RNA sequence: UAAAUUAUGGUCAAUUGUUAGUAUUCAUAUUAAUUUUUUUAAAUGUUUUAUCAUUUUAUAAAGGUUUAUUUUUGAAAGAUUUUUUGUAUAAAAUUUUAGGAAUAGUUAAUAAUAAUUUAUAAUUUUGAUUAGAUUGUUUUGUUAAUGCUAUUAGAUGGGUGUGGAAAAAUAAAAAAAAUAAUUAAUAUAUAUCAAUAAUAAAUUAAAUUAAUCUAUUAGUCAGAAAUGGAUGCCAGCCGUUGCGGUAAUUUCUAUGCUUUUAAAUAU
């Protein structure tokens, strides 16, 4: 009838194998694609411009966030996980993100806005 | 939250995680003292290098740990100063003693780790000496002249534009890399000149140039000038 | 004969699914796939049997 | 016997041989050049193209070997100090030429290529290769160093201290004192050498 | 199969075993061997040895096997109106299967297709693929068709043996025509007065007795559309005198003066002293009938007012190209023919000089 | 045996070659893609690949319809697989001929790990383990020393019964402490006591 | 055997398995198996002339 | 991983090398059956339910399961199921209609035996050939009426003795005795 | 989608979207390269496309005629070794 | 196994029951003593069942609603059900 | 062309549109996650077995150490590895004869294998995109076009039949005395 | 109605309960589950367009179905100066209730017929129709094994009939007509039915990035393990024979002692 649970508990040493802590070769990939950020127009002058030119959806309210980067390079040295710990919240910060690609590939945050 | 339950990554280097109460219990039940036969101090003879990497203040005030309380094996995380690069770091010093562990920036040091020494590339004081001064100065410039100059060491560096300091490679700097390893990119020694913020605007020098010339901007003109007895197959499209 | 060969999961324990283009032509199947109604829950029957157990031809 | 249905034509192709093709070659599919050691490759290519094609390989192997060598000149005198708490061990090199010789052996791994290349690639001075080991075993019998690990009796007290490699000390395990000289260790050295 | 949380499909080809990171037995630093064999690996119950699925496990005469041998005989049968579904189709995808899409390759392609979907090519098939091949310039490719033909042992009905002979004139290879004379075309006869003109459809076509039905093994019953049955009477309107122009045709094309007399002789002598045979009706597979619609709701020929539109109901833009206004060849009386046969020889002797 | 069958051991391997890059048209704005961080295997698989049955004939350098893989290098370039690469896509298979010398045998006492062999660790020391029967442990590189012959093979083809077996039951249901035989293990303390051990 | 299937007893599982067995089936000598009791005896008072239209 | 115990599971995620990727469905779960009636009145007249009751059909203990296999498949080959069928013609009242009682079979695995079953199909017969007891071949086709998708393909044996018997002016066959069984006892006397 | 931005023609409406795509010619010059651009990238794409297609077609002519060959030889002795055993019958 | 002693379980293991009555009754000789009873009640589909278990628990302060499991027998004939706790 | 949209994953066409090459794995912890290269239909269903043409590979993003070749000190190949099995076959069949889709992340996955280009979405943000002007493509033009037959034939030998007949097999292919 | 050999080949079938005269698959066993424990999900605003409009965007609400669910290319794929084709809606098998009777806009012929065309009609005891229960024909568990025992979910009529196809009224995790984005896989605190967590459960330490967690039960007559103290057919124990009658190794309590260590107990 079973009341008395399992028969024998399984379990696997842990022994480190010389072959999996051998030294790994690595290439840091900013060594093949080399990073670089792109400095502000006349259109988009400051961290804070930009954020108001991004700002579309009634939802994705990043004028909003003004205060939570201190200038021009933090924004682009932002990636989604560090932009989480600042307290953005979800599709706000990936509108961020989504805008400053797009500004580093030549496309600038210009938009109609939707709100309206 | 939920997700604070997540176990991390971990990645190739890391060894056993200790993440389960399973896995916690039967070392909390080992109790280390210091005696004589355990002193670090006491074997200088061997570890005196280990001995000379401790931060000696920072230890004492965060993990209220004395440096006569140290253990040559000790198993407890405590904070170190590397004496090559010159960079903070925290881990055990039985991890250093048994194999070696220590700063991860002077893993990298060498130009690769499948081969440590193996390089014939001469030093960085010897084939490009203009860039020990551009080394943000923590008194540790000499030992990193020292490295290869095709090494892969992480360094930091004052850019010239704006006077701030980042982070790039040494090889990366000098662009040289040995026969066999994976190739850079061509342009990395013009693009890592500077700040990742400050390298845009000098780069894009030559391209309005060549707009500026023809009108027209293709990427392609260097591949064009390579092209102003090569050896082919047979054929079978006849 | 044991547990392991109850399970068609494994490929090989389970006719292999060219067997219904040998009956019904190669690529057949693509058409049927395109289907209105499909999957909810029946599919358009695949035929798979070993072709020694074939009751039309043998 | 002839009631029912007339006899399939293609029946006489069992008979005759006459009707039996194939429209097609092997490759004129366009895989010909598949076989990479065919003589219709060698052929099509010709042989500077073929040397272009495997030098890869041929740098392969001479980057074993290269390795070898280094280790070698490196460990050779069994005993020193090379590094700040590291010292010579020559179960380094053993250890690494085991991997070279299961590449080339082995039946998990077999890399075969590999030996194709060593009428080439192989250095002359390591054509005699046993023979230098057995100058590393006549080297790694002196008496500062411990026999087992051959680390220095003075400033260490167990196997494998501040060794990376070492199989003397294992995770949970614990550590061994150093082993002294005596006739054991000395016939040991003896039939590692034999 | 695919993207559920048990999804076997993606278990199914062999991957070699996977530590990137820590898996439950920390697998990352882990050497996994006995994890290996007593976990990880599938076993046949549960503490069973573990079941090795390796190469080592299967027997050796896996790999003595030639290619597509493990394949037997399969007689599919299926319904009378679905054959016909089924021909039509192989037919106008041989003619082209898309539209500016189509390769000339594809004909063969799809004329191997249906060999391989156990269909039997039937004689239209065969002349389309050579016709449209042809057409298309490409004269290896035809012959290729004639090849497969020749393999699946389907004797070729005079109106094939035609369209193979203009493949061969064309590439001027006279080799290909002998042996294909040789081989089918030989006991092929004229009409004369005491002939019977188009030979009535003699075939029974194919039924059972109960007798046969019941007694019979299954293959004896099994009735797929045979080519080869028909023949006779694909023959039966008397195409013969095309055979034997095409080939005096070949005969001047691989430079051979004597054959060429030969063949131009015996035909000029039967079309002057023997019956114009009767012409077959147009061939509904080849051509089809043409089917009644109102001409209606057309786009007009000024449709668009900046040109000539040219229009279902009519055509305004004018003939492209002159055509010769003559019906079909078979059409012609005797004399006719001869006619026909001279200008047809000047043709080749033409194309000759041009090559 | 090394004279008469020359060809029982293998000198000839199917040789690693670079293979030609595709052409793209896009010229240098895309170079930088191919060349990566990683190597990238690819293996085929299909109707007529993947089949262990068909193993050899699939890695076969003369046959036409052999399954393709590829491996781009981080630098960008391609080349053809090593052999060891090609026989990853396969299950793994064992390769022990027990007729000359002896293959080495899992599951033996020096072999498995202590959590498996006993259910309590053990301490691994290359000296006195009393457990497993031995004095001491010189530790050379296992096949090192060893002539290349005598190495033969594994075999793991059998249930490890001292760990784990089939049909696991109760020897004895009365008294309520025996298990299955794959239970054995020492008593448990009532609770623990830990000596501090520098000592 | 589930003990939900059926009746509470286990025999009754059986007692409806016979119901499929492959040669206990109906056909035309062995006919009404589930009810023969509701059927026996209906006809003995109803009178039928048989049916006779040859001499 | 099916084949691991319970205590040997460390994730649940995936399968680490190979073999069956499985979803444990819980078979025993006591299901039980709810009692909502009287054992005097239960809402059906001929068949009542008191338990839980097995569903499904092939998952349908003791199996079982279509058998190509028989006398239909042994002399045809069959382009689909079904697609020809022999019989015997049943009774015709319905004008170029044939209805044919036919044969088929079902396997059960557990005790690896065959069960004839039969069956009725409505037949096209234009031009009404057909007699009560012929033994016919039938076809499958176009759908003709609602119930008629088949047609008398060729008749086997013809029914010599009926059709003599009709061209006298008699029916086929005499007609059956006594009709469907009932529940009832009919009392009828001269 | 179809980028709108804010230069497009605004439409004065209320009963409707506040702005219709049309293009200041500056847009629409453009819009033409960054489009020739991308035809660069899909002349490439679609020449694979077609070269891929004739590689599958060959494939399939040697392949299948391969089949061929071994099928009919196949059926032509099965068919042999039937009218055998008719002949034994 | 006897599967019908468990008829009020309905296919689970344990039962959620509210207080009525507790009453006490005499077991089957050669067991003398008195057995307490209690009688509970509860809901499913929206019928009101009335359960009656056996009282092996411990009260405290006074307490409604109690948890049923299934056992053995008992040396009260009738008497399936006993009781875990008492909430 | 349903009244009530159902707004939260739109397509193009209607349903099932032209088949489309698609990753997509169920989602979980990142350290088990794998991918399923799959030609499929435009529009899925709730399982997506229901519309799936074709499976095409397994894709694990996991850089894996290589344990499977013997450890080399070549410098490239102990960079770490990424494995992706792919069905070739199946897929010059559907993207060129069927005419497939491609979603951008198999695109760059049977890039890195030599199957495709680079995709469209891959993009060093070091150069920008070209310009163009058209007197300028005229210069280079008319500096180099190679001859209309050596092109027309070019065209033929990729796009039209590959494999020809040389004369050679010609000869050996033509009938023999007895028939000749 | 004769043996066989050029010798282990064609790749593993293997069953573990301490019972109580005897007959009969039936309490206490193992494996699998429910009892059982927040490490894999997720928030609203779909989108263009020529402007009150028109293009793109087709199967998770419920009801309870066992002779049952079946279909095209005219959309997109799709290549091209204009017409171009044919194949489809149909069937066959497998179908549950302990004790069993009639069912019905109704069959077949005619035909773009007939709320009253013609006929000796159709379904059923080879188990119908109503009525109960139930989401149908690669998914599980046990097992040496023909078996037994699971498998979700998703197609619920018509009524200006749009559309290639009704699948058309919250509940995505399908990029949806300019490369939005790929340095991305992280989603905070919600849900539905799933997704097995005591992951070296105890001595030498983590080739980290140090982040989540402070973690315990049972027995103690039979059968591993007992003594005091109460209690006195009472109170209570009860997997089971049975125990409790002033000496209870079977209740309660205290203390020790026993265990082969992911727990007892219930289903
Ligand atoms: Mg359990
Ligand atoms: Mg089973
Ligand atoms: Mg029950
Ligand atoms: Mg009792
Ligand atoms: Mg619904
Ligand atoms: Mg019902
Ligand atoms: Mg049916
Ligand atoms: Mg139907
Ligand atoms: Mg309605
Ligand atoms: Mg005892
Ligand atoms: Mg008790
Ligand atoms: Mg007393
Ligand atoms: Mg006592
Ligand atoms: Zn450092
Ligand atoms: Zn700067
Ligand atoms: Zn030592």
């Amino acid at each position: 009838d079973q009341t008395y649970g399992p028969h024998k508990s399984y379990k696997y040493t842990y022994m480190p194998d010389p072959r999996k802590l051998a030294p790994i070769e690595t290439t840091q990939r900013s060594e093949i694609v080399p990073q670089s950020i792109r400095p502000p127009t006349s259109y988009v002058p400051n961290h804070e411009t930009f954020l108001e030119r991004a700002d579309i959806h009634r939802l994705r309210p990043t004028s909003d966030f003004k205060a939570s980067f201190k200038d021009w390079n933090d924004l682009f040295t932002c990636d989604k996980r560090q932009l989480r710990v600042r307290g953005i919240p979800r599709m706000t910060r990936d509108a961020i993100r989504t805008a400053v690609q797009a500004f580093q590939n030549g496309n600038p945050p210009e938009r109609f806005d939707t709100k309206e | 939250s939920r997700w604070s339950s997540v176990w991390p990554n971990m990645r190739y280097g890391s060894m056993f995680l200790s993440y389960s109460v399973g896995r916690k219990l039967p070392m909390k039940g080992v109790n280390w003292v210091t005696r004589d036969s355990n002193r670090l101090l006491n074997f200088s003879n061997r570890y005196s290098a280990v001995i000379s990497d401790i931060d000696v203040k920072r230890t004492e005030e965060e993990l209220n740990v004395a440096l006569s309380d140290i253990r040559w094996n000790d198993h407890r995380r405590i904070y170190w100063k590397c004496s090559f690069c010159g960079s903070s770091y925290r881990k055990n010093v039985s991890v250093r003693t048994k194999y070696h562990a220590g700063c991860n920036f002077c893993k990298k040091k060498y130009p690769s780790e499948v081969r440590g020494e193996q390089h014939g590339s001469p030093p960085v004081s010897q084939a490009a000496p203009e860039l020990t001064e551009q080394l943000v100065d923590n008194g540790k410039r000499d030992n990193l002249a020292t490295l290869a100059v095709t090494s892969k060491f992480y360094a930091e560096w004052t850019c010239r534009g704006c006077g701030g300091s980042y982070r790039s490679t040494i090889r990366s700097r000098t662009g040289q890399v040995e026969a066999g390893q994976c190739t850079l990119h061509p342009d990395i020694v013009a693009w890592s000149a500077y700040c990742p913020s400050c390298s845009w605007r000098p780069n894009m020098v030559p391209i309005a140039e060549e707009v500026s010339r023809s009108g027209q901007f293709l990427g392609l003109e260097r591949s064009m000038e390579e092209l102003g007895p090569i050896p082919r197959r047979k054929r079978l499209a006849c | 004969s044991f547990k392991y060969a109850t399970k068609l999961q494994h490929d090989e324990m389970r006719q292999p699914y060219y067997i219904h283009e040998k009956r019904y032509g190669i690529f057949s199947n693509e058409r049927n796939i395109a289907k209105a109604r499909r999957g909810l829950p029946f599919i358009t029957p695949l035929y798979t049997k070993h072709m020694n157990l074939w009751d039309t031809d043998t | 016997l002839y009631k029912g249905i007339p006899r399939p034509a293609i029946t006489n192709l069992h008979y005759e041989p006459a009707w039996r093709y194939t429209l097609y070659q092997a490759g004129a599919h366009g895989a010909q050049l598949s076989n990479p050691r065919s003589p219709f490759t060698a052929k099509v290519l010709g042989d500077e193209l073929m040397q272009v094609r495997d030098i890869k390989s041929v740098e392969h192997c001479k980057a074993w070997f290269d390795r070898l060598q280094y280790l070698i000149n490196l460990h050779y005198e069994a005993v020193g100090d090379i590094g700040e708490f590291k010292s010579r061990h020559t179960r380094h090199v053993h250890e690494f030429f085991v991997a070279f010789h299961d590449a080339l052996s082995s039946l998990d791994f077999r890399d075969t290529y590999l030996f194709d290349q060593f009428k080439a690639v192989r250095p002359p001075e390591l054509s005699d290769l046993f023979g230098i080991f057995l100058e590393m075993e006549a080297n790694y019998v002196h008496e500062d160093y411990c026999p087992r690990c051959s680390l220095p009796y003075s400033t260490t007290r167990y196997c494998g201290e501040g060794d990376v490699d070492t199989p003397f000390r294992k995770h949970r395990g614990r550590w061994a004192p150093h082993q002294k000289w005596g006739r054991e260790w000395y016939d040991v050295v003896a039939r590692r050498a034999e | 199969k695919v993207d559920s949380f048990h999804a076997n499909t993606q278990y199914q080809h062999a991957w070699p075993l996977l530590s990137h990171d820590d898996l439950g037995n920390s697998d990352q630093s882990n050497n996994t061997k006995n994890i290996m064999y007593s976990m990880y690996m599938p076993k046949r119950n549960k503490g069973t040895a573990p079941w090795f699925r390796g190469a080592d496990t299967y027997s050796v005469k896996y790999c003595e096997q030639g290619r597509y041998e493990y394949q037997r005989y399969l007689m599919i049968n299926r319904f009378p109106s679905e054959y016909k579904k089924h021909f039509l189709s192989f037919l106008s995808n041989i003619r082209m299967s898309s539209g500016s899409a189509t390769i000339p390759q594809e004909a063969l392609h799809w004329l191997l297709r249906m060999i391989v979907d156990n269909f039997n090519p039937q004689h239209v098939h065969y002349i389309a693929a050579m016709k449209t091949l042809q057409s298309a310039g490409e004269l290896d490719m035809a012959r290729d068709v004639w090849k497969i033909m020749e393999r699946q042992q389907t004797w070729p009905c005079t109106a094939t043996i035609c369209a193979y002979l203009d493949v061969c004139v064309e590439a001027g290879e006279k080799t290909w025509a002998m042996e294909a004379w040789n081989r089918y075309c030989t006991e092929l006869k004229f009409l004369e007065p005491g002939e019977v003109d188009p030979k009535p459809i003699s075939r029974v076509p194919f039924s059972l007795t109960r007798e046969e039905l019941l007694y019979l093994p299954k293959w004896k019953k099994h009735f797929d559309h045979d080519p080869n049955l028909d023949v006779m009477d694909l023959n039966r309107f008397n195409r013969t005198r095309e055979v034997y122009l095409r080939m005096a045709q070949v005969m001047l094309a691989g430079g051979e003066r004597n054959a060429f007399q030969h063949f131009f002789t015996k035909l000029e002598e039967a079309m002057l002293n023997k019956p114009t045979p009767v012409p077959e009706p147009p061939n509904p597979h080849l051509v089809r009938r043409p089917r009644w619609a109102p001409y209606e709701h057309c786009k007009s020929v000024h449709h668009s007012p900046w040109r000539l539109q040219n229009n279902g109901r009519a055509l305004a833009l004018g003939p492209p190209v002159t055509i010769e206004d003559e019906m079909q060849s078979r059409f012609f009386s005797n004399d006719q023919f001869l006619v026909h046969s001279v200008k047809e020889v000047l043709r080749i002797v033409l194309q000759e000089h041009k090559r | 045996y090394r004279r008469m069958f020359p060809e029982m051991i293998g000198r000839t391997g199917e040789p690693v070659q670079q293979y030609g890059q595709m052409p793209i048209w896009a010229g240098p704005h895309r170079q930088h893609a191919n060349k990566s961080e990683h190597n990238w295997m690819f293996a085929e698989i299909g109707v007529n690949v993947g089949h262990e049955a068909l193993k050899k004939l699939e890695l076969d350098p003369t046959n036409e319809k052999r399954r393709r893989f590829v491996i781009r290098q981080p630098d960008g370039t391609l080349r053809s697989a090593k052999m060891s690469e090609m026989r990853a896509w396969y299950w793994k298979e064992e390769w022990a001929d027990f007729r000359f010398w002896a293959p080495q045998m899992e599951w033996g006492i020096e072999n498995t790990p202590s959590q498996e062999q006993y259910q309590e660790h053990v301490p691994d020391t290359t000296d006195a383990d009393f457990r497993k029967q031995r004095r001491i442990q010189s530790r050379p590189v296992k096949w090192f020393y060893e002539s290349h012959y005598t190495r033969t093979g594994s075999f793991a083809g059998f249930q490890p019964l001292r760990f784990m077996q089939r049909r696991t039951e109760r020897e004895v249901r009365w008294p309520d402490v025996i298990n299955a035989a794959v239970q054995i293990q020492k008593r448990k303390p009532a609770a623990y006591i830990f000596k501090a051990i520098p000592e | 055997i589930a003990h939900w299937y059926c009746g509470h007893k286990f025999r009754h599982r059986f007692m409806r398995d016979k119901r499929f067995h492959p040669s206990l089936q109906a056909s035309h000598d062995a006919r009404n198996r589930f009810s023969k009791r509701r059927h026996f005896k209906t006809n003995r008072w109803n009178y039928q002339q048989a049916y006779r239209d040859m001499p | 991983p099916w084949w691991n115990f319970q205590t040997e599971h460390r994730q649940r995620c995936v399968l680490m090398y190979g073999g069956a990727r499985t979803k444990n469905t819980h078979n025993a779960n006591h299901r039980v059956f709810i009692k909502k009636y009287k054992r005097n009145a239960f809402p059906n007249r001929t068949r009542h339910h008191w338990a839980v009751s097995m569903t499904g059909v092939l998952s349908q203990r003791p199996r079982r399961m279509p058998w190509p296999y028989d006398l239909t498949s042994l002399i045809f080959n069959q382009p689909r199921q079904g697609s020809d069928k022999i019989g015997y013609v049943v009774g015709t009242s319905m004008l170029k209609t044939a209805v044919v009682a036919t044969n088929h079979m079902v396997y059960y695995p557990k005790f690896n035996q065959r069960v004839s079953r039969t069956k009725r199909f409505f037949a096209h017969d234009e031009d009404l050939a057909c007699v009560e007891g012929d033994l016919v071949h039938i076809k499958q086709c176009r759908k003709i009426s609602k119930y008629k998708h088949y047609y008398v393909f060729s008749i086997l044996e013809p029914n010599v003795e009926g059709r003599e018997r009709l061209k006298l002016g008699l029916k086929a066959v005499p007609p059956p005795l006594f009709g469907y069984p009932v529940s009832r006892r009919i009392v009828k006397l001269n | 989608r179809q980028i709108r931005p804010y230069y497009n023609l605004p439409s004065k409406s209320e009963h409707g979207r506040k702005m219709t795509g049309f293009l200041t010619p500056y847009r629409h010059w453009m819009w033409k390269q960054n489009e020739l651009w991308r035809n660069v990238h899909e002349a490439q794409f679609e020449h694979l496309r077609r070269v891929y297609k004739r590689q599958w077609l060959e494939s399939f002519r040697v392949n299948a005629d391969e089949y061929i060959y071994k099928y009919n030889i196949t059926k032509a002795a099965q068919l042999a070794q039937w009218e055998c055993e008719m002949k034994e019958q | 196994l006897f599967f019908l002693r468990m008829w009020f379980l309905y296919g689970c293991c344990l039962r959620f029951v509210l207080f009525v009555l507790c009453y006490y009754m005499s077991p089957r000789l050669p067991s003398s003593g008195n057995r307490r009873v209690l009688y509970a009640v509860f809901y499913l589909y929206n019928f009101v069942w009335m359960l009656r278990c056996f009282f092996c628990c411990f009260i405290g302060l006074v307490m409604s609603l109690f948890i049923i499991e299934g056992g053995g027998f008992v040396d009260l004939p009738g008497v399936k059900y006993y009781t875990r706790i008492v909430s | 062309a349903r009244a009530v949209i159902k707004r939260r994953s739109p397509q193009l066409w209607g349903a099932p549109g032209a088949p489309i090459i698609r990753m997509r794995g169920h989602h979980v912890v990142w350290k088990f996650q794998s991918y399923d290269l799959v030609v499929e239909h435009t529009h899925k269903r709730r399982n997506s077995d229901i519309r799936l043409l074709h499976y095409l590979g397994k894709h694990c993003p996991h850089p894996q150490k290589s344990l499977w070749s013997p450890d080399t000190p070549v410098a490239q190949d102990r960079h770490l590895f990424m494995l992706t099995t792919v069905d070739i076959d199946a897929f010059k069949y559907w993207f060129g004869v069927k005419r497939c889709r491609l979603s951008m992340k198999p695109w760059a996955l049977l890039a890195k294998a030599g199957l495709l280009p680079p995709s469209l979405t891959q993009n060093s943000k070091i150069m920008p995109k070209p310009l163009f002007d058209k007197e300028s493509l005229m210069r280079y033009y008319l500096a180099n076009r190679k001859d209309e037959d050596v092109m027309a034939r070019e065209k033929y030998l990729n796009y039209e039949n590959s494999m020809v007949k040389t004369e050679e097999e010609r000869a050996a292919e033509r009938p023999v005395a007895p028939y000749l």
